[PDB]
């Protein structure tokens, strides 16, 4: 269980890691950059903080000449 | 948070040490390892390398057993350690399988977590005996005009679809799996129906586009994908058809119904095939094994409906097999019509020649018969069929038909008529209804006078008007479930309206 | 059991299948000759 | 349903960096660490006695 | 949002015979079936909205909450219906002339 502990101290450590998920991982941007704009192309264009609002009309059926008794 | 939970899984694993029985392999090749000692392992019993990859022990040979690799072969080594895991192959097994994509194990392939699944099945359990069985009645409605009408298939029913490549047996299937939806979601428990796909040999980018399909039309919540790709070893390609049918097994037991999907069942049998000739074991026809009817057999076999006494549940089956230039002589479609009971064929001409699906109504059969249908199909598939096998009887004289008898051309013109009614466009089953409502509109004669290339037309004009407007009488036959003579009348009043309204 | 297909004439590529393409190519070609005589016409106008 | 994916990938993103950076600096610690590689040799030589017992 | 009440298009629906009209009167009959699948297709009412669930899984500060209240505070309007009063009217009139050729 001693290893388990020290792979505990391990974790801890990381948790306790001021930058959190820096890692001094210099790919981790250009990583999260790029997931990141996958997912906004998949979602699509989008607002972080907008609201819906639209308004449409509907043209009923246009009279149509007709003579008849 | 993150780092939180993640200190909490590993704090909640326990790094457990125990004795174990162990052998090294001897030579590793071809994904097959010969592995020395082992000396008490089960025959058919999974056991896990040194690498990580697990195995399934099925040549015990005195000197050494002959263990297949559930992946690359490249990560074994000679002399590598061979542990034994002390059971044979299972997998996971519950509800909670219900919207997800899995790999032969059971393993999550989809990315959306752990299978919560509580309870552990085997992969190689006997079939239900004759006594636990019962005569197969319920019908299990595919949504197509076609199956539901002169091939039916009942809950409990092993039903091949047969045929060539690209004639629409995926399309069949997967059309089957979406019109269960009316049901799952209704209130009636003894409807619902939960299919099982199971992929084999089908390239990844193929299932996911079966996925996102189904998930589309909002079948995937009762379905289950078993995915054994052409990339995944050929053990995996084996067992993916067996965990399919465990994993329905379970709702078998429980008294639900299931409905299970082998994709390719050729290529299942592809794959046993290698791993029989990489152990050595002796080969027969097209270098097939001998255990290769085996093979299916005990598969399909466990496709059964379960009496009362059991739960009442059901199992039902629906093998592919794709043959070569309609060759049905050869080894596994013989073997594959032998052991199921009916099947439905598909060919190349009919599906260009616009008849699509391309059912081809002479050659399929389904030996349940009329015992697996409404009775209001049951009424009206009768007589469409009889009408359709003599037209295919006088369908030579097509060609000539303008100087023949009068019978000869009515003939001709009812059963093109039927033929039109017949066809169905891919993804849009209908419900059991609307299709003895149009085949009830066919083969009385309401469409004589109407021109055969306008059938298609009049169909869906006749359906959204039925729908739309008189949803009553649709509602009254689903839930009576036969046509009686007051909506015999309403029928014969309704059609008559809207053929003289068509216009 | 052994079936046929439709089209299975020219197939087998025998007697029955060269038949039918020299007949065919016979027919079409005069009524391309004719085609053609009315196209003339039609142009010369 | 937006915000709720971006979160959700930006969590999985989170999880593998950490657990990436756990795995390659786990190993190299304790292949470093002598003083735990010692007692490391007696972590299941009391285990090992204990399921000798079981055995037993 | 209740459906309004409407009678079955009988023969009746066939027995104006406009001047030219027999295909207006297909097409409002076309019309009828599209309207019927439509209010077939989807509730009389949109679902519900998960406030709670959605707070719980946002993790975003402000643009969520200010997004629900907006939400909220979002009123979409409704069409109006001059047109149907237009046409009850033109019916209104060809009843009378038809009474008077009745009479
Ligand atoms: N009823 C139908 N009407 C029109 N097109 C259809 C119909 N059913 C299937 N198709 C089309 O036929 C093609 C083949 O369908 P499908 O993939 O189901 O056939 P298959 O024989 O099972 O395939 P494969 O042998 O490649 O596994 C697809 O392009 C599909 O869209
Ligand atoms: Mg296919």
């Amino acid at each position: 269980q001693k290893l388990f502990v020290d792979k505990i101290r391990e974790y801890r450590t990381k948790r306790q890691t001021s930058g959190g998920p820096v890692d001094a991982g210099p790919e981790y941007q250009q990583d999260l950059d790029r997931e990141l704009f996958k997912l906004k192309q998949m979602y699509g264009k989008a607002d972080m903080n907008t609201f819906p609002n639209f308004t449409f009309e509907d043209p009923k059926f246009e009279a149509v000449e007709k003579p008849q008794s | 948070e993150v780092s939180s939970i993640l200190e909490e899984r590993i704090l909640g694993a326990d790094t457990s040490v125990d004795l174990e029985e162990t052998g090294r392999v001897l030579s590793i090749g071809d994904g097959i390892a010969r592995v020395h000692g082992l000396r008490n392992v089960q025959a058919e019993e999974m056991v896990e390398f040194s690498s990580g990859l697990k195995g399934m022990s099925l040549n015990l040979e005195p000197d050494n057993v002959g263990v297949v690799v559930f992946g690359n072969d490249k990560l074994i080594k000679e002399g590598d350690i061979v542990k034994r895991t002390g059971a044979i192959v299972d997998v996971p097994v519950g509800e909670e399988l219900l919207g997800r994509v899995v790999d032969a194990l059971g393993n999550a392939i989809d990315g959306k977590g752990p299978i919560g699944s509580k309870t552990r099945r085997r992969v190689g359990l006997k079939a239900p005996g004759i006594i636990p069985r019962i005569s197969v009645r319920e019908p299990m409605q595919t949504g197509i005009k076609a199956v539901d009408s002169l091939v039916p298939i009942g809950r409990g029913q092993r039903e091949l679809i047969i045929g060539d490549r690209q004639t629409g047996k995926t399309s069949i299937a997967i059309d089957t799996i979406i019109n269960q939806k009316r049901f799952n979601d209704g209130t009636d428990e003894k409807k619902k129906l939960y299919c099982i796909y199971v992929a084999i040999g089908q390239k990844r980018s193929t299932v996911a586009q079966l996925v996102k399909r189904l998930t589309d039309a909002d079948a995937m919540k009762y379905t289950i994908v078993v995915s054994a790709t052409a990339s995944d070893a050929a053990p995996l390609q084996y067992l993916a058809p067996y965990s399919g049918c465990s994993m329905g097994e379970y709702f078998r037991d429980n008294g639900k119904h299931a409905l299970i999907i082998y994709d390719d069942l050729s290529k299942q049998a592809v794959a046993y095939r290698q791993m029989s000739l990489l152990l050595r074991r002796p080969p027969g026809r097209e270098a097939y094994p001998g255990d290769v009817f085996y093979l299916h057999s005990r598969l399909l076999e466990r496709a059964a409906k379960m009496n009362d006494a059991f739960g009442g549940g059901s199992l039902t089956a629906l093998p592919v097999i794709e043959t070569q230039a309609g060759d049905v002589s050869a080894y596994i479609p013989t073997n594959v019509i032998s052991i199921t009971d009916g099947q439905i064929f598909l060919e190349t001409e009919l599906f260009y020649k616009g008849i699509r699906p391309a059912i081809n109504v002479g050659l399929s059969v389904s030996r349940v018969g009329s015992a697996a249908q409404t009775r209001a199909m049951k009424q009206v598939a009768g007589t469409m069929k009889l009408e359709l096998a003599q037209y295919r009887e006088v369908a030579a004289f097509a060609q000539f038909g303008s100087d023949l008898d009068a019978a000869t051309q009515q003939l001709l013109s009812r059963g093109v008529r039927l033929t039109e009614l017949l066809k169905q466009g891919q993804y849009a089953p209908m419900a059991i209804e609307e299709q003895v409502a149009v085949i009830y509109a066919g083969v009385r004669g309401y469409l004589d006078k109407l021109e055969p290339s306008k059938i298609t037309k009049f169909e869906n004009a006749f359906l959204s008007h039925v729908i739309s407007q008189h949803q009553a009488l649709l509602g009254k036959i689903r839930a009576d479930g036969k046509i009686s003579e007051e909506t015999d009348a309403k029928l014969k009043e309704i059609v008559t309206n809207f053929l003289a309204g068509f216009e | 059991g052994v079936r046929s297909g439709a089209g299975a004439v020219r197939d087998a590529g025998g007697a029955f299948g060269k038949k039918e393409q020299a007949d065919e190519e016979r027919y079409f070609r005069a009524r391309a000759r004719e085609q053609l005589a009315a196209l003339k016409k039609h142009h010369e106008n | 349903d937006y915000h709720i994916s971006v979160q959700n990938m930006m969590r999985q993103k989170e999880q593998e960096h950490m657990i990436r950076w756990v795995e390659k600096h786990v190993v190299q610690s304790i292949s470093a660490q002598q003083e735990k590689e010692t007692i490391a040799k007696c972590i299941a030589d009391l285990k090992l006695l204990a399921k000798k017992a079981q055995a037993q | 949002r209740k459906l309004a009440l409407k009678a079955i298009d009988w023969v009746a629906f066939g027995e104006i015979i406009p001047r030219n009209q027999k295909a207006i009167a297909n097409s409002l009959k076309s019309w009828n079936e599209t309207l019927s699948t439509r209010l077939a297709a989807l509730p009389e009412k949109p679902p519900a909205i998960d406030w709670a669930y959605y707070k719980a899984t946002v993790a975003k500060a402000g643009l969520v909450d200010d997004f629900e209240k907006k939400f909220n505070a979002l009123k979409v309007p409704v069409p109006e219906d001059k047109y149907t009063a237009l046409v009850d009217a033109e019916e209104q009139e060809d009843v009378k002339r038809c009474a008077e050729f009745l009479s």
